[PDB]
């Protein structure tokens, strides 16, 4: 009568519990999805309800089975995934206040607006308003008036909220043997019990850093150029020396640079690749488009897609009386029942927004037979990640010309290849330091480091040393900067934007290198090897049953997150921007404010 | 005479794979080809003998056992297999001259919302032995131990199939039927045309 041996049982009598009621949720979302009623929300949340029941009871039953007297990793590891005790540690009356304080953030952030003075009729929400005169504008002043009214109308009211939510998340985290709530958010990479395997929850913090090290030449000059060309927008507006106003970087924040891609083209008189036009032409439909996309996944040696895919994915719109939700979704109700939700019009976006949700598919389908709890990846950076390399390979003009979309007469000359590698790396590369300053400063309060006093001067302090971007008008204590975004004050976690962009130029390399390409990385298709795609299933098929370093290894050869593959990539417009800013000085001073 | 093959594989319901049913065929001429322009088989597998040679050999006794399972554990239905069928609820011997029918049914055995009405067992305390039947609803103390409510440790041991219309072909619900003859010095019983 070992533990071991009874622990056996309930493990199954749980995974066969846990595949049906999971089954039952799953398709009443779906029905709710794709079709708006309110008795489809009735029975979403009675479903939602009985599934959050069974698995707290479940989880009451589970510590009696004492994790030290377990050898078997398996059992070991699914253990102590349904053993967490969560935030039922908490009194009642603190679990409800937060919960309370959770709900009261989300309302106010999803409804807040703000007008001008004079018309206090037409008063514009965040979305579709805002974002449209941050995202297309081209007055200094509106762009102003915009950023300083968002964030003096909802930051203020979130300030004192946040800060009780920081308190009592510290609690529940010291009532689960944790240091603080950044060490729980950390504790998802962590693994240990394997020799030559391990990995410690503060290790990653020091990695993060070292690859940042490498990183901070190439965004320099990046961010040398995109001034110079903002001078010429803004004549009398941003110093040559200094820092880049935050209310000029195309969206509200500053999280993404695609915006400014009008502003600063290499060479505009070059028209970029485009093949909608073709596909119209050629009376294309949806239909097609996912089976082109069936086709290019089985070239590679991975299998195709069942029947029940083909008879219940909605691939178009219904139109008519009823509505459904158009974000691209891939489910995976269980029971061997795989869907694709998305909205599909005849344009070249969701002709690469389909190879996404197929990889995602795909991955999805490889990991079917192992158990319940281990039906994920193996940290939350490799889904994506998956998805992501199949959109690039599906995107160059090999693949295009193969499929007889694009004129054979067509030769690429060097300029559309440096305006596709700078338009890429406007999204790529300018979103890392601000990810990376952003969960630094959150890991930091959270740890104690940071008193409550000296908030708002710390934020703007990293934000002119690390991203190099300046405020225009002074902040006091008083406001919130930072919770001015969704993850924020969702309650998300901010860094598998970080080691997803690692990790799928890590893959892509690897794969190009067995499939015998030469020449530069960023013209490489996998189509027709076969190796890859062996490679790639090794990998896929494991799931979560193993560390997350051995999946790595299986793939690229090395236990830990590498950045010399991002930099092989980008090399060519490196040397370009290397090139043309000999006259342009690179670095910033954080001494220069706009207001001085 | 014709053979009871609407009979057999033509019945309103059939019976759960831990209660299966066999039945014994009395004198006739085996004639299959009335039920090919009804159904095909999905699994059609004979042990011991060639399945184009039935129609020159006669038995001694044939037996016809009935019963429902999921699509994957129908590999299960094999001399030397292991699992939790073949362990715990239908075990066949390893030396076994017969022919195993399987056949897809979820037009009629599946539903929407889900049908509840096959069950089979998942905890025994030994494995079974060739062509045994246990019909017991004890409560299964892992250890050997005595307990008298459901509760912590003390599981029954039967738990219902999930059948879903729109499941995948994996978990679609199949009807099995397994043919055994023997061949002693008996007068003969079952002859082909
Ligand atoms: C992958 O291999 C197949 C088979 O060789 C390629 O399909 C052929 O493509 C050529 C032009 O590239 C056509 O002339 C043939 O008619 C196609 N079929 C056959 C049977 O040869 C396919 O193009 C390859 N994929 C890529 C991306 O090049
Ligand atoms: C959508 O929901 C309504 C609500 O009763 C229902 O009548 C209708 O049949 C549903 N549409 C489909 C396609 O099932
Ligand atoms: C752990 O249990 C599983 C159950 O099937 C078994 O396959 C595996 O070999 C066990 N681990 C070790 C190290 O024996
Ligand atoms: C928290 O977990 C530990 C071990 O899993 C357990 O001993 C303790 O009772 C749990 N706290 C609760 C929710 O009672
Ligand atoms: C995939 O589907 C095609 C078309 O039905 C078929 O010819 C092929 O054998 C299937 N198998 C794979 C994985 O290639
Ligand atoms: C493209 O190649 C030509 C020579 O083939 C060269 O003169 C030109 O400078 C190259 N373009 C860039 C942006 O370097």
């Amino acid at each position: 009568s070992t533990i071991e041996e009874q622990a056996k049982t309930f493990l199954d009598k749980f995974n066969h519990e846990a595949e049906d009621l999971f089954y039952q949720s799953s398709l009443a979302s779906w029905n709710y999805n794709t079709n708006i009623t309110e008795e489809n929300v009735q029975n979403m949340n009675n479903a939602g309800d009985k599934w959050s029941a069974f698995l707290k009871e479940q989880s009451t039953l589970a510590q009696m089975y004492p994790l030290q007297e377990i050898q078997n990793l398996t059992v070991k590891l699914q253990l102590q995934a349904l053993q967490q005790n969560g935030s039922s540690v908490l009194s009642e009356d603190k679990s409800k206040r937060l919960n309370t304080i959770l709900n009261t953030m989300s309302t106010i952030y999803s409804t807040g607006k703000v007008c001008n003075p004079d018309n206090p009729q037409e008063c514009l929400l965040l979305e579709p308003g805002l974002n449209e005169i941050m995202a297309n504008s081209l007055d200094y002043n509106e762009r102003l008036w915009a950023w300083e009214s968002w964030r003096s109308e909802v930051g203020k009211q979130l300030r004192p909220l946040y800060e009780e939510y920081v308190v009592l998340k510290n609690e529940m985290a010291r009532a689960n043997h944790y240091e603080d709530y950044g060490d729980y958010w950390r504790g998802d990479y962590e693994v240990n019990g394997v020799d030559g395997y391990d990995y410690s929850r503060g290790q990653l913090i020091e990695d993060v850093e070292h690859t940042f090290e490498e990183i901070k030449p190439l965004y320099e000059h990046l961010h040398a150029y995109v001034r110079a060309k903002l001078m010429n927008a803004y004549p009398s507006y941003i110093s040559p020396i200094g820092c880049l106003p935050a209310h000029l970087l195309g969206d509200m924040w500053g999280r993404f640079w695609t915006n400014l891609y009008s502003l600063t083209v290499p060479f505009g008189q070059k028209p970029n690749i485009d093949v909608t036009d073709a596909m119209v032409d050629q009376a294309w439909d949806a239909q097609r488009i996912f089976k082109e996309a069936e086709k290019f996944f089985v070239s590679v040696g991975l299998p195709n897609m069942t029947q029940g895919f083909w008879e219940n994915s909605m691939l178009t719109d219904p139109g008519n009386v009823q509505k459904a939700v158009c974000h691209p979704t891939a489910w995976d109700l269980g029971k061997g029942d795989f869907r694709i939700l998305m909205c599909t019009k005849v344009t070249m976006d969701d002709f690469l927004t389909a190879h996404h949700e197929m990889g995602h598919i795909q991955y999805d389908m490889a990991y079917a037979a192992q158990p319940f709890l281990l039906r994920n990846g193996a940290n939350e950076g490799f889904h994506e990640a998956v998805g992501e390399i199949m959109s690039l390979s599906a995107a160059t003009p090999k693949h295009l010309k193969s499929i007889g979309l694009l004129s054979p007469d067509f030769q690429e000359d060097n300029e559309t290849e440096i305006n596709f590698l700078l338009k890429q790396a406007l999204t790529i590369v300018g979103t890392l330091p601000f990810t990376y300053m952003l969960e630094k400063w959150r890991w930091m309060v959270f740890k104690g480091e940071i008193p409550k006093d000296q908030w708002m001067k710390k934020w703007w302090e990293m934000k002119r040393e690390i991203v190099g971007v300046v405020e225009p008008v002074p902040h006091d204590e008083t406001y919130c900067d930072p919770a001015s975004l969704f993850h924020v004050s969702n309650d998300y976690s901010f860094i598998r934007y970080y080691t997803r962009t690692l990790y799928q130029f890590q893959f892509q390399e690897a794969l190009c290198q067995a499939a015998k390409h030469e020449g530069p990385l960023h013209k490489c298709d996998i189509s027709n090897s076969t190796e890859a795609g062996q490679k790639l299933f090794n990998m896929l098929r494991l799931g979560k049953s193993e560390p997350w370093t051995l999946a790595l290894e299986n793939v690229v050869g090395a236990k830990n997150m590498n950045v010399r593959p991002l930099l092989n990539y980008f090399e060519p417009l490196f040397t370009w921007l290397k090139d043309q800013n000999k006259n342009s000085f690179v670095g910033w001073s954080t001494d220069w404010s706009p207001y001085a | 005479n014709l053979c009871p093959f609407g009979e057999v594989f033509n019945a309103t319901k059939f019976p759960s794979v831990y209660a299966w049913e066999r039945k014994r065929i009395s004198n006739c001429v085996a004639d299959y080809s009335v039920l090919y322009n009804s159904t095909s088989f999905s699994t059609f597998k004979c042990y011991g003998v060639s399945a184009t040679k039935l129609n020159d050999l006669c038995f001694s006794n044939v037996y016809a056992d009935s019963f429902v399972v999921k699509g994957d554990d129908v590999r299960q239905i094999a001399p030397g297999q292991t699992g939790v069928i073949a362990d715990y609820n239908y075990k066949l011997p390893d030396d076994f001259l017969g022919c195993v029918l399987a056949w897809n049914t979820n037009s009629k055995d599946s539903s929407i919302a889900g049908n509840y009405n096959y069950l089979y067992r998942w905890v025994r305390r030994s494995k079974l032995n060739p062509y045994e039947r246990d019909l017991s609803n004890d409560i299964y103390s892992p250890g050997g131990q005595s307990c008298s409510a459901v509760g912590p440790n003390c599981y029954n041991p039967l738990r219902p199939y999930g059948f879903f219309t729109t499941a995948g072909v994996g978990h679609q619900p199949y009807r099995v039927v397994v043919l055994s003859f023997e061949l002693l010095n008996a007068p003969a019983t079952v002859c082909g045309p």
